[PDB]
């Protein structure tokens, strides 16, 4: 069946694409969480350095 | 709103992930499909991917949630880029032609149970220039039809 | 990362303030102390999450090379940020009270005198407070 053969091709490509989308979804989460945590720790380090400058004068 | 034919095609792909047929994709089902395709996410990562797609938070991905995932826009996604990426998967040796043996591997990796003759007929169906191989143009024609 | 020696000395300075027992490893306890001293209320699980993110070698603590990679990776909105940590008035001026609060929260139990003294040396125009220019000036840059 010509229609069944072509659908089988499409279904394979869609499954590959779906897997890629699931993965990309994770990569986005991870990059956002990483930036968040980093900016958080950095802002605290800068706060400490600011304090230390007041002690150093 | 997508074509009633698009919807039918998404259901076929969904049904492949949902191997026990209950209408819900679990972390275990997602893991099984990805591993066969040559990926190897940790359980933690599988859970995270389910979580990002699980809109109602009920623990599993239903057809509407899957549909939403497949319909989104992404950024690296110049519709043609997704096609090129799919092609590179089929065309394992990157020589620009999907051979019968290469399609055999994709079908095996998808857990489909096609005979060699069935895969040959798939090649024949998509092959317009009759070289017994599928090039990118041929691939796109089949995909964008 | 590849920065100047002055930059590296500065980041070692920040690192030493986290690493309160001086063993060369920041633990979740040490990170929790700093954060809480600065008005934050992380849970234990959130502290472990933060350490895990930075702990490139999996030993559960942050060493200096790992901390440097953190600090190393637009470039002047963080000076306003620092000032903000002190200006809880968002009135454009660090008061004696506000500086006292932060400085004491950080363990520098200063008497109202030492505080006023600190204010007096930083205050260039004499308005009794520290504005953005007087602040950046104390930072050096
Ligand atoms: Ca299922
Ligand atoms: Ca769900
Ligand atoms: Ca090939
Ligand atoms: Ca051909
Ligand atoms: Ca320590
Ligand atoms: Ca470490
Ligand atoms: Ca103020
Ligand atoms: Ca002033």
């Amino acid at each position: 069946s010509s229609i069944e053969r072509l659908q089988q091709w499409r279904k394979a490509a869609l499954v590959l694409n779906a897997s890629r989308r699931f993965r990309y979804t994770l990569d986005l989460k991870k990059e956002q969480e990483t930036r968040e945590m980093r900016q958080k720790i950095r802002s605290h380090a800068h706060a400490l350095l600011a304090a230390n400058r007041f002690m150093d004068m | 709103q997508l074509t009633d034919d698009q919807i039918s095609e998404f259901k076929e792909a969904f049904s492949l992930f949902d191997k026990d047929g209950d209408g819900c994709i679990t972390t275990k089902e997602l893991g099984t499909v990805m591993r066969s395709l040559g990926q190897n996410p940790t359980e933690a990562e599988l859970q995270d991917m389910i979580n990002e797609v699980d809109a109602d938070g009920n623990g599993t991905i239903d057809f509407p949630e899957f549909l939403n995932l497949m319909a989104r826009k992404m950024k690296d996604t110049d519709s043609e880029e997704e096609l090129k990426e799919a092609f590179r998967v089929f065309d394992k040796d990157q020589n620009g032609f999907i051979s019968a043996a290469e399609l055999r591997h994709v079908m095996t990796n998808l857990g489909e149970k096609l005979t060699d003759e069935e895969v040959d007929e798939m090649i024949r169906e998509a092959d317009v220039d009759g070289d017994g191989q599928i090039n990118y143009e041929e691939f796109v024609k089949v995909m964008m039809a």
